[PDB]
This record gives C-alpha cells, structure tokens and sequence, in this order.
DNA sequence: CGTAGCTGAGGACCACCAGAACTTTTTTGAAT
DNA sequence: GTTCTGGTGGTCCTCAGCTACGTTTTTT
C-alpha cells in the first residue's frame, strides 16, 4: 500500500524537450483574487507529482467551486521561467502538464494559461488543445517505460551541448566513434 | 573535462590542521604557519605526526579532498574515507560483474594489453633515441616476444592463466631494466628491479613513487563513485589495496618508472642525499625528499594529449579520466574499457 | 578558465551598520582568496565561482555608503603582476611543500 | 561507555582520547578521567566536537581498528582507517542477499515480528496503567488479533504476503493509536492519517519525528559499514535509504510514537504554536521547533537497559547497537537479528 | 597605446619617518592617475610613463618596511572592470566636458 | 605616430584653473569641480570669464598644451603662445621660401589640387550612392567642370590669378552646395554667407566648427616647431594666424562641413535648439553646445588609413601628421608638399 | 604702475590686475593701490603671480593689446594675445635684414661704439676714484687708444674688420682688467679667458654671470616678439642665443664685471666657496651659489636713472626697454638705435 | 667664434652619428629629443652615478668623475664619466695631490657589448682629450656595462685615432653645411628613440610625382 | 573545536591649519 | 598663486579577547 514510490517530479518533464540523455544523467545516476504559491499537485491517471509555482484563483459566476469556500473560481497557472521565447516548446510542456494535472484533480476543462518571461519581463498567453495533451500522455508513458528499465539513451550532440552543465559527464563525443575495434586493429598494426 | 588542482605536503613534524570558514589553517602550538583556500586544493598529504579536527575531516571527505597520513619516510597509514554519495546502480552493476570469470578475464585482457604495450613502446623509444649506450638487438628481440604476448593476452579466458603470464612479463623486463640507467652506475648501486620493503638504496625512491601514485589513484577511483582496489579482476587476498595497483599497472611502468629513470639520467639527485640505517634499511634526507616532491609536482603540471580524440589534459588527469572511462563502460557506452596506450 | 581576479572593498565604519558590514565582508571574501594588502584581496577563480562570489558579496555591502571594485586580469597573470615591497605573497601553483 | 561488544561509544563531549602505553585514556580538559585496555577492541566511535591524539590514531590504524568520528548531535563525519577492515565482505554479502529474496523475506518477517511485539506490549501496558476511560475489551481483542498476526508472520514466506499482512495490522494500529490520546484529547485528534501534506497536527508531528529517527538510523547504518540505500524489504530506488526505512518500520514504536504522546500529554505543548495554511499542513513555529528539539535531546539522554544484552545504556545508543547486530548477522557471528525478542 | 595600470601601496607609519613617507608616496603617485579607494590608484599610462613612475616610487619608499604592488590590465580595460558601490571615477577617454 | 591625447572643454562660467604638482584643478570660490592629470591632455578651451593663474599657463606652454578662450559662441577672443625652441634652421628656411614667390606658387598649386580633388571626390560620392533625390546630372557636370579646371590650376605661377580661380571655383562649388536640404525642413536652408553675424541657422554651427578647427590647426602647427604667421597663400595681412588658415584650407572640405551635413541629414539637432533674442543673430544653447562637443570628440576618435603614408591612424590625427609632412619638405626631403586626397 | 612708451609695467609681486570701466586697476588683497588709463596703451607686461581678470584679457585682446606674463625673477611664462600676435612685419623685416650686410654692420658698429664708450669712461671713473694704488698713466694711454678706435670705427662698414677691432679692444681691456683689483689679491687673480672648463678662480664667476644675462635679455626680446636665437653681428647656430649675446655686450661690463667687483671688494665671498678640480679647474659651491644669487637679487633692485629718457628705473627693467627700442628701430620713426650710453 | 672656443662640438654626437646618421642630425641640428624605456633607465643610471664633490682613496689609487675635458686638435668638448688614477712612478705629477699617478678613463653604459665600435669610439676620443690636458700618452681604457654588470678592457691604437679624426672632420663639415643626411633603415629603428621624427619609412619608397599624377589621372 | 555576537587597542590614511619660502651653468642619455 | 613641512584629528582596518552555544518534515 505504498503509492509514494511510483510518483516522480514534474521538472523531469522538461528534460525530454532538450538533451534527452540529461534526464538519465540527473534522475538516474544522481549526480549534480488569490495568488497562491508552491502547490503540491499530483495526478493518478498520468501518475506524476510536482509543485505548481503560482496559481491565481479568480472569482466568477461560471467558475469551479474550491474546497472549503463556496462559490466558483478559476485557477490560472503562472510559472517563472526566464529566457527568450523559443520554438522547441521546452517550457509549454510543464505548463500544460500542471494544468491538466489540476484539471484531473477536478475533472473539468479550461483553455487558459499564463507564463512569465523574466529576462524580458513579459506576460505570455497560451491556450491548450488535444494535440498537446495526447503528446503529453505519450511522452509520460514513454518516460515511465524508460525509468522502469533504468536505461540511459543516446542522442545527437547538437550545437546546444556546449551549454548543458553536464558536459564533463554527458561526454558528448561518445556518440559517433570508431569503436574499440578500430583501436584494437590500430594497436595491432603499430 | 576538469581542472587539476594542487596538493599539500605537510613535512614539518608535530603540526596540526584546522578548518576556518572555507580555509585550511596550519597550526603548531598556537602559532599559525599559513592559511590556504580549499577550493583549489585537491588533496592533503600528511607526514610524520599530524592531527586534524573532525570538522576538517568531515568537510574534506564530503567535498572530495583526500587526506592521507604517512610516517617519517612515506609509510602508508590511515587514509580518510567519508560517506557514500549514492550512484547505487553503477555499484550494483560493478558488484554483479565480479564473481564471473568471463567479463573479469575480458577486462584483465585489456589491462595486461595496456601494460605490455606501454612497456614495449617505452623500451623501443629508449633504444631509438640513443643506441650507442645500449645493446639494441636484445631490446628488439624483447619487443618481438612482447608482441607475441599480445595475441596470447587477447586469446585467453581464465584469470589464473593471465596471472601466470604476468610472471613472464616480469622475467622478460626485470633483467633488462638494469641497463636502463645511463649515469652514476657506481654511485647508485643498483641490483635490478629487485625490491625489499626494508629498502636497499635505489629502492627508496621507487617505493616513494609507488606510494604517491597509489594514493592519487585511490582518490581518483573513489571520486567517481565506485571501488577498484578490492574489486573483480585482481586477487582477493586481503591487506593489499592492489587492484588500484592493478589499475595503475598500465601506469606504474610508465608514469612512475619512466619518471624515476629520467630523474636518474638527468643527475637531479646524487647519493649524498641518501643514507643507510645500521640494520641495512636506507632513508632519504629531508632536502632530497623536498626536491623529489618538487620534481613530482612540476612533472604533474605539464600538459599532454590523449589517444582518443587529442584533447589536451595534464598528467594528473590521466588517472582520473581512466577511472571515468571505466564507469562509462558499465553504463553501456563502450563495448569494453579502452585502456591507456602510448 | 581559472583566471586571477582582484577585489578591493571600502566600507564606511561611521554609519549604523559599519562594523558589522566590514567584518562580514572581510570574512566573506577571505574564504575565496588571500590577503595581499589591507582591503586588497586577490584570488584565482573560474567564471562560476566568481559569479557566486559577486552575487553573495553585493548584498553584504550597502550602496550609497560603500565601494567595491573587481578587476580581472587573465589566465596569463604571471606577466602582469609585480610586487616591489616587503610583504611577500604565496602563489597557488607552487607545489606547496610546507 | 565500553559496550560488551568490542566497540567504544564515548559520548561525553569535549573529551580527548590519548594513548598511554597500549591503553586508551579519556581526558576531560587536562584531568585523567578514564582508562581502558586495548587488547581486544575492534572499533572506537567518538562523539562531540573534540579531537584524537595523532599517536593514538596512528597506533590504532595499524591493528585494524577503524576510528569513526561523529558530532555530538548524531551526524556522521569521518572514518579514519588503514586498509579497509571488515567492510568489503559485509557490502558484497549485503548486495548478494539483496539480489536474493528468501533471506530478505526472513529479515523482513523478523522486523515485522519485532514491530508487532512492540505494539502489542505497548497496548497491554497502556490498558494496564490506565484502565479507567478507554475501550478495554476492544484492546484485548486487538491483542489477540496481534497474536494471530504473530503466528501468520512467523510462518509467513512470501514477499507480497508479508507486505499485505503488514498493511493489515497498520489500520488496527491506527484506530488504537487514535484511542491512545488521553490528556488534551479535546483539541488533538487522530480522525485520519495523512502523509502527503499532513492534515491535522498529530500527522505533522509524526512526520517530523519520523524524519529525525530516519536520519539517526541512517547515521547508525553508515557508522558500521553497511550501505543504507539498498534494502531488504523495500525495493531499489535512487535517493531513498531503503534499509533505513526497514529499521524505521521496526522502531517506529517505543521510541517514536511515545515521544509524541508524552509531548501531547503533560501539557508540554499547545495549539497556539501551530499553524494551519490552506490545506491542513501545520507550519511549525520557531519556538515550537526549539522545544521539540530540546525534548528530543532530553529523551535521547534517558537511561535504560537493553533487553537482549542486559547492559545499562542510553536511548541514543539503541539505534547503533541494533545496526551492529545486523552486521554481526551478515558476518556470521549470530544466527538471527532480534530487535526486541525473547528467542 | 595607453594601457591601464593599477597601483597599490601599504607603507608603515609606525616607523621613524612613516608619516613623511606616506605623504611623499601619496603626492608622487597622484601626479599620474586618479584615486578610487584609500591606498589605491588607477592610471592610464604607456611604458615610458610607467617606467618613470616605477623608478620614482622605488627610489621614494624603502624596502624591509613597506609594500607596493603594480598591475597592468592591457589595452581592453573598458570590458574588464566592474563597479558596484558609490565611489565613481571619472574616465579620461570620454569626451570630458565640464 | 602619436597617441592623440584627450581634450578638456570647460562650460560652467566663473571657473578658475589651478595647478598642483602636475594636476589641473578646477575651482569655483574654493569649491573644486575636480582635478585631472595633465599627461593626457592637449588642449583646454575655456568659456566665458575663465581665469587661469600664470603658473598653469607657463606649465602648459612649456609642455605644448594649448589653451584657448572663447566667450559664448566660439569667437577669436584669444589664444596662448609660449617661448622659443631650437628650430632655427626650420624657421629660417620657411622665411626664405616665403620670400620667393615661385615656391609659394607651387605650394598654392598643391593646395588648390587638394581643393579640387577632395571636392570632386566628395560630390561624386554624394551623387553615386544617392537616387534621383539628389541632382545627379548637374553634380556630374560640375564634376567635369572641376576636372577641367584642375589641370589648368595645376600649372599656375602667380598668386593673384590663382586667387581668382580659387574664388571662382568656390562660387561654382557653392552653387551646388546650396542644395543640401535632403532630410531637413526648409528652416535650415543655406542662404548665402554671413561673416560676422550668425544671422540664420547652420551658419551659426559653421562659425563654431570653423573656430574649433582653426584652434586645432594652430595647435598642431605650434607642435611641429614651425611659425604659422607668414602665409604661403592669401595676401599677407599683418596680425593674423596666416598658416593656420593656410593649412586648414584643404581640411575644410571634409573635416567640418561633412560632419555638419551628416548631422543635419541625421537630424541630430532640431529647430528648437537655437533661440533668438531681439536680434541676437542666431544663438545656440548649453544643450546644443554639449551635444556638438560630444559629437565632435566622438568623431575625432574615428580610425582611417592615410593614402600616401599607407598607415592606420586616428582621424583626429590628420592636422598634425599633415603639417608634419610640411616640415620635412622644408628640408628638401620631398620634391613638393603632398595634399590630402581622402 | 609705471608707464613708458605705450606699455604698462608691474613689478611688485602679489598684486592683482583688474578692469574698471575703461581703466586698469592694481589691487593687493582688497586694497586699491592705483588706477591707470588704457586708451593709448599697446601692451602690458607683468611680473606677478597674479592671473589678472578674464574680462581684462578679453577686452584688451578685442582692442589689439597683448599681455605677457613672466615670473618674479624674469623668466618667460606666457603670451596671451588675439589674432595680431603683436609682431609679424617686425619679425619678417628682422629676418630679411639678417641676411643683408650693410644694415647688420650698422647695428654692429652701434653695439661696439656703445659698449666701448661705456667701458672707457668706466676706466676713467675708476682711475679718478683710486689714484694712489693705480698706475693711472697706462690707463690714460689705453683711454686715448680707445678714443682713437672710437673715431676710427665710427665710419666702418665691414663685419670682419669690426671683429678685428673687437679682438684688439678685448685684448686691451683684458690687459687692463688685471689692475682694478684692490683687495684679496692673494688668490683672486685674472689671467685670461676660459669659457669652457673654467680655470683660475674668478674666471668662473664671469662665465656664470654671462649666462644669467643671456636668459634675462632673451626674455626682453621675447616680450617684443624679437627672436632670441638669430643674431646680427653673431651668426646663427643651433643651441646658442646669438642675438641675446649681441645685445648683452653693453650690459656685460656694468651689470656683470662691476657686480663681481662689488662682490669681491666687500669680502662677500672667499676661496672657501670655490672648490678645486684634479685637472686644475675650479668649481662652484651650493651655499656659495645661493649667496651669489641672493646678492644678484639684491643688486637687481637698485634704482637708477635712464640716460636716454631720464625716467627713474630699476636695473631689472633696463635690458627690456632697450630691446623694445630695438624693436621700435625695426618699425618706427627712430633714426638710429640709441645705445646705452651710460656714464 | 669669439676666441675659436665657441666652435666646440659634443662628444655625445659621435655615437649618434655612428649609429643613425640622421639621429645625430636630428639631435644637433633641429634640437629634438624623445625618450623611451631604455634611455630613461640609462639617464637614471647616469644621474645616480652623477654625484660630484667627494673622493674615495684606498691607499694607492683615487677616482674622479664628471670631468669637463676638451681637445683643440678636434676642437671637441664634453664631460667624462670616470677616470681612475693609480700610484706609479711613471706618469707626470698632477695638481691636487703629491707624487706621480697614471690615468685610466672608464665610462658607464647600460647595454650589451655591441658588434660595432660605437661605444668604444667615445672612450677612444675620450683618450685623446685626456692626452691634451695632462700632457701624456694613454694606451689603456676601461669600460663597465651594467646590463651584464661586467668590466671590459680596450686597448688604444692609432688606426682608431685616425678614424676618430676623420669622423670629427666629417661631422664638422656636416655641421657647417647644416645638412641632414639619409641612412639605410634596417631593423635599427625600433628602439631608435627619435623614431617618430626622422621618418625612415618615407625614404625607400617612391617620390611624390607618380603618385599624385596617377591619383589625379584616375 | 567551530561559529557567531560584542568589545578593546593600536596602526594606516586623508583632509585641514599655520608658516616660510619662492633664481643656477653644461654636459650624458637606448637600439633583440 | 604654488611647495614643502610640521602638526592635529577623525575615519578605515585587522587582531586579540571573552561568552555563549551547536539539532529542522526533504525539489530543480
Ligand atoms: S550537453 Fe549534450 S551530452 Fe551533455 S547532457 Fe546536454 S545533450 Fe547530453
Ligand atoms: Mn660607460
């Protein structure tokens, strides 16, 4: 009756949008209105836990009732993620993940999302659709498949690899090598 | 990719070490002797009677700063080992690899291949620079024999056999090693690679080099999150932190012996700095030990390249990377551990 | 790149938080480096350690009352540094046989 | 100080361990406080912000006597050792047994037997001293249920069966624990059990005490040489010390829950120093935490006698001793690991 | 040309002529560069002026009692200096309008 | 080959200058605005009632630091001149050449060659990179007119007639210069010449630019060691800095006019910048003065390559180096003095 | 203070100069000392660490008056002037005449006649003062010879011949130079000329004195725009002030030789201030040099009359105005340059 | 030329003429001077050694420094750095002391020994000057170089004297002509202190004609 | 023993205050 | 208006010294 073991952190959802091997490097090898903050949020169908950064509960007639207070409120998510707006949707995944976790907590649907840009100090608005949630479900089940097998994957190095702090552990150059067989025959010849 | 850091050899006896903030302070009956920052000090080595406060031991151990106590003339005592920083999967895989002869013999194959390759090419190079002082032909013949060993070393699957082959690798080289020396053949009375733990001169230096290399390699292996001094390939017979010796077998022939040979050839120390005890043991005078340590560190600082891709690294990083590669072997990155080969 | 940098502070002792800020900045910079002169510390650090030191040290001092300067020389610092007096320094690439 | 098993457990802080001849002398600031021989000692464990004589550590490092240094609170710092003695065999055997399942099942059933024995004896005691206002025949029925738990566990042989039969007793423990609260029962209650964001104050106190005891047991497991992140009952997980949680499931009785109950009773704490923020989590205040830690230290300083050895000691040494016997089980000097048992 | 050079000095005023030495050194060093903190100066010189200043100082102070250090930051001094507090220094290569 | 030291411009009125050691100190009734090291300055331009103690004047004179006084709008209020050096042969040769008409006529040939070439080059560059917004055909026609006149002016041997051709060429060039109103409204249209009164816009900027260029040309000509009061061009009116104008002639085509035009098209200034009293001609403000001086100094740090010398140097070093090329020609080194053909 | 030929002089240090209305005003730390007109002046010469008033400079420069700032000893510091600079045609005419023989020889013969004029009445005056210890007949004979060469050189027009009578007159004056000594003849003796490495005591004095004069007279020409490095009788050579030496000839006797005579006869200086050299040369002493300079400063302050004008002037101002006259000779209505015919 | 003593040239011009013919022209025609690192350090050495009015004797010998010495055969005047007088009954008695002493001239410089004559020339000429004052003959000369802190001996031969006489006459002629020559550039002028003046870069290149005609035509 | 909190006791260090003064040859001096 | 010299005083700066303590639910 230990349901705690099968639950992971939400932040690990980010690293499958960038340098897939980094997730195995950190989580596997273990090497390094109301404006509520720090919400522990868990979801069972997708089986993931985490902490939502900011939730804004806004009063409206057509909202959803909250526990302990009568009425109806929306629970818009706000996350502080610095950087420039980027095409590889590395930050929208965690937004949609926590949004759908909160929605699974209440069994309903919303189509609004807030995000913070610290370096530009920008408000950005994002709706969500089925094309994102299906990809999230597939990515989450594939993550479970990887985690339960204790398997470290291999990915293309890319130009970004001069930025991952694990470049002394990730060892990017061991992707396209001649293998030890070429070393063996070279030492045989010489 | 990492940066090499200093060490710290406390030679004055009756000393004491202490922590203060992030600094190490050297004390001696309530008058300080120095203070050094601890973010550029990758090891601490004590000589004679040294103490340490438990706070210092804890901080160093959990921040990968190896302590080590030696007595008088480099006798090993009481290394300081801290906690287990995790990485259970690598440790479990390593422990599973042991007790099986197949993989153990594979890794032994690679290890002995590295050792013999290094010895052969060092000998060949030596006879290549200056042939007038040596007998070339014999050396050539030895190389041939060593070449044959390669095939046998690769073509075996029992740990007992390779160990026996080790003896041959000893008997083909030891007799030759005598004529490695080019100068002071009378001052430095030399009786081969023959060794005596009580020491008989021109063995004190070799023992010192072995001790320093052993400490460095043990620290390097314990940094990566595994253990290879009592591990899978070498003997289990206790009292011998010698799989670390087995990981530096590819190094003790080159890194320590070549260093000693260059030291002998370049006249860097003379028999004035050595002396002999009444019982037959030999000792090094303090100035000789300081000069030897200076030579050791200055040698460590120099920069070289690597057989893999050509990336620059110093001498001191050669052990550490050789540790890291091993772990990368156990995570399915490489087919087998690619050894150190010049 | 593990380069040399030099840090010089000057904290007013007259205000309400003079003595405490002075003591805390001195002790929070002596950790990372060495004292070559009064109010003049020099150290050998990389980019990340220096960034952490800057962020940690910009809060102890009080602006509009104190001054703090950071000068970075470079990895080839052996040629752009001179000492002429009688307060000798100790380098951190010496083998350090104490 | 010197336990019968060949280890020193010097616990008085500010003590200097020096060597005289072939003997250990404890000095309390320039005065000769204690003397002891070194003929057959196996290990020396020293507490407190203190030191050790360089001659003493050099001498002991030769004859396979590892010296472990822990601070006076219970955190584990260092282990001065020559070539490692009596550790590699223990670690390899631990990993081998972890890969196996039958011996792990035996150890887990022994732990569960200890737990249920402790619970049953505590219930019998509690209905003994205060049979005044409490459901008494229900407690006797629970005692007979715990006896059939005894029987099933001692003849249990499967991992899943062991986990299930462990979980079965947990709920009975939960109701009886809610029944335990006698004094100040009006404001403190155990209507439910909450682990994630513990609702109700008692759950938060339980989590806090569990965290403290888990850290102490982890230090205990590390100071003898056994890895703590590989377990026998629980399965493998990174960042979790499974064997520590096994010893938790054994020892979460007499030493953990009684502390919380005594704190609730005797009017040693009021609800004013407790918070409630939007979900049921109780954010402890600074003064309440200070008092909690002071009470924990005071209880650690209590004096008892070990049921198995029969030698007087303190409570703080109880974890370490237990772990040592576990090591003595894996090294082959003992046949079983009784935490609290007759045998 | 016109490299940036930073000079620091710590003289001993407990000596027989300490006060005189400090006054002379301060006045001599002031003639070439600015002051940013007590006992430190920044100046913009070439090799010729640096040589003249170095000889002046080493003839001015005595050894065995005082200390003096000199640093040269090269031609790119604009992108190597960083300032935090409230003791600004007027640069000598800006348009310089008063 | 020099450093192009910086320059000081004082704008606050009733400012006093003192000298301490080697440092210049600005005072205002015992309140000090700052102090500067004098080993980085070349010129000090005081505005208004700027009193300088005699010691500062002498110190800056003996080390070739020029000090100029302007009241409010860059007039010729005063300069500062020091004592003599050991350049007797240079001044003697300059006077001897000035006495003879013929060498002066070749010098005028070269100056008007610089005139015509720089003017034609600037106008053809203006025409080339610009669409029908500019009068391309008439500009090209004036270019061929100047290209025709340049051969004739290259072989002139009299001063009065050459003055005639340079005057008519100036009128012809002004006939096309009257058009530059591209990116500015009509209030900044050139409407003839106004020597004394800055009656309209632009010309007020022109007067300040002319003063600022002349006060630098004079400083450079004093730097070289030559005496700049006997002109090789114009009638030698007694009591004027003749060679200052003589040399700044060829610079006038690019140094100040092009800067002003670039400013006007870039709209760096606005019509509100200039204010007018009852008549007041046209007056500029403190903000206008600050912006103009900042832009001037910023442009003076630009880097070019000299055509004849073929070397990379700061643009603000045109007037010294150019003047320097004269001094060597006064020793017969070259055959004639080279113009500027940028 | 004193105005002479459309020029203003200031001699007292620490005296500010300002403008009031259309007049110049002398001040001394808020004390008014004098007020003078400005309508007809041409230039202002100052010897004080004053600074003047910036409005005064602006107005004077706008009205074509050049101000010249010097030091309290007579160096050259600065020349603040508008576009006129003062001298353009003056300098160009000077340089044009510098290459022509007849006018240069005229100026030369004026130099010779004036200086030897003055010298021969100096000889006559000293003979009149001291008949007892002086063989006056020889000096009388030399005086008639000097008068004869006066009359003969009054109508000469060749440079080299003038150099010849310079040589003979200098030899005669040397041969009479020995005898004006009257005291401390033991070691203070004159036996020829040694301009380079000085020999035999008194010689050195003269050389040093001469040097000072040059600087002084140099400044004089600097005030009027005359070049101090291009001589008429002397030839132009780099590193030497030819015209300063040319003008210094008349002032050599009274202002240098009479000065050293007044120094020696009063026992102001002795042999203790003269140091010896191994090759026989004579050197100067720091205290001796400072006392010599102090006595020179004391003598510079004496007040005498000007023979050509009659206005009272100090010695320190004599070389300047005379050079001014030479300037007025280049551009002016003066028929001939008036020499310093002083008795 | 008041008494023919005004036509005296400097000893210091000889070395400048020997190295860079225009450098001597620059220093002694147009009166220019610019300083770099080496010349500043050398000047400091000279002023440190320029400490007159004291004498040290060791029983037999004595030293004299900063001697104003002139020679009429070449009509050249200057100041010598040091001359050492040694006790021996061979020379002529000298004023200031008793007995017979012999002279040896030594001068101080800061630099390595030079492949050319250069420096030694000065002492050669120096020797001549001394032989014109004490009425004697000198065939021995002394040098000290500070960069290596080492003492170098030089003999005196008549060929050197004749060469010095020839260059003295040639430089008198140059001075009278007021002529600045041209010399080969080479790698000489990178520490040639007056480098920004005698502009050696412009000599070897083409003249003014073709450049201006080409740029004017196209 | 290590981490903070406060003292206290000398050194470094710069801005003022008051006072006395304020002048000097001609020659050497680098070059990877 | 500058240079140098004593002399004063109030602000930075580090070391020596004495008192009083030492534990926290597990996020990148
Ligand atoms: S830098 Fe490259 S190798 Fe390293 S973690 Fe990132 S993607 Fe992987
Ligand atoms: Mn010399």
């Amino acid at each position: 009756s230990n349901e705690e073991d099968r639950y992971l952190m939400l932040s690990g959802l980010q690293h499958f949008q960038f340098c897939k091997r980094q997730w195995a490097l950190i989580h596997i090898e273990q090497q390094w209105k109301l404006t509520v903050r720090a919400m522990p949020i868990q979801s069972k169908n997708l089986q993931i836990s985490g902490i939502c950064d900011v939730v804004e509960f806004v009063q409206d007639s057509e909202g959803i009732e909250l526990s302990g207070v009568s009425g109806s409120y929306k629970a818009f998510p706000v996350e502080y993620k610095r950087g420039k707006p980027k095409k590889g949707d590395e930050d929208i995944v965690q937004l949609v993940a926590q949004a759908m976790c909160l929605e699974e907590m209440l069994v309903c649907r919303i189509d609004k999302g807030y995000l913070f840009y610290n370096e530009i100090k920008h408000r950005v608005e994002v709706p969500i659709t089925d094309a994102l949630r299906d990809k999230v479900v597939q990515m989450a089940k594939e993550m479970h498949h990887y985690y339960e097998n204790r398997h470290t994957p291999k990915v293309k190095t890319g130009p970004f690899c001069n930025n991952c702090s694990l470049q002394s552990i990730c060892l990017p150059k061991l992707m396209n090598k001649r293998s030890v067989k070429r070393y063996i025959e070279g030492r045989l010849s010489e | 990719m990492k940066k090499l850091l200093n060490t710290l050899y406390v030679t004055q006896p009756d000393t004491y070490l202490s922590l203060d903030g992030d600094n190490v302070v050297l004390l001696k009956e309530q008058e300080k002797l120095g203070r050094l920052p601890l973010h550029n000090l990758e090891a601490i080595v004590g000589f004679g009677y040294t103490g340490a406060s438990p706070a210092l031991m804890g901080y160093c151990a959990e921040r990968n700063i190896s302590i080590t106590f030696l007595t008088k003339n480099g006798r090993f005592l009481a290394r300081v080992v801290g906690e287990s920083r995790g990485n259970v999967v690598l440790r479990k895989t390593q422990y599973r690899i042991s007790e099986n002869d197949q993989e153990s013999t594979k890794i032994a194959r690679n290890f002995i291949t590295g050792k013999v390759y290094n010895s052969k090419w060092m000998l060949e190079r030596m006879t290549r620079e200056h042939p007038l002082r040596v007998n070339v032909e014999q050396f050539k013949a030895t190389s041939q024999l060593l070449s044959v060993m390669m095939q046998e070393i690769r073509n075996c699957d029992s740990l007992e056999s390779l160990r026996g082959w080790e003896g041959q690798a000893a008997i083909n080289y030891n007799k030759v090693f005598d004529q490695m020396i080019l100068q002071q053949k009378e001052e430095f009375a030399f009786h081969g690679r023959s060794r005596r733990p009580p020491k008989d001169n021109v063995n004190a230096m070799l023992s010192f080099a072995y001790t320093l290399l052993a400490n460095d390699v043990a620290a390097a292996l314990e940094t990566v999150g595994l253990d290879a001094y009592v591990g899978f390939m070498h003997q289990d017979r206790p009292g011998r932190a010698s799989l670390a010796l087995d990981l530096m077998e590819e190094l003790r022939g080159l890194y320590a012996d070549r260093f000693v040979l260059s030291l002998i050839n370049r006249k860097e120390m003379t028999a004035d700095g050595f002396y002999k005890k009444e019982n037959g043991a030999v000792l090094m005078t303090d100035e000789a030990r300081k000069t030897f340590l200076k030579a050791w560190q200055t040698k460590k600082q120099e920069k070289i390249t690597h057989p893999y891709l050509g990336e620059k690294m110093s001498w001191g990083l050669v052990p550490y990377v050789q540790a890291l590669l091993l772990a990368r072997f156990l995570r399915g990155d490489l087919d087998e551990y690619p050894p150190f080969l010049w | 790149g593990s380069m040399l940098v030099l840090i010089t502070y000057d904290v007013q002792t007259s205000s309400m938080g003079g003595t405490k800020r002075l003591r805390k900045v001195a002790k929070a910079c002596q950790n990372y480096g060495q004292r070559v002169q009064n109010s003049v510390f020099e150290c050998i650090v990389d980019s990340t350690q220096l960034t952490s030191l800057k962020l940690e040290l910009t809060s102890l001092i009080d602006e509009e009352k104190d001054s703090l300067r950071i000068y970075r020389l470079g990895n080839n610092y052996k040629t752009k540094v001179e000492h002429i007096g009688a307060k000798p320094s100790i380098d951190l690439e010496d083998p350090l046989i104490f």
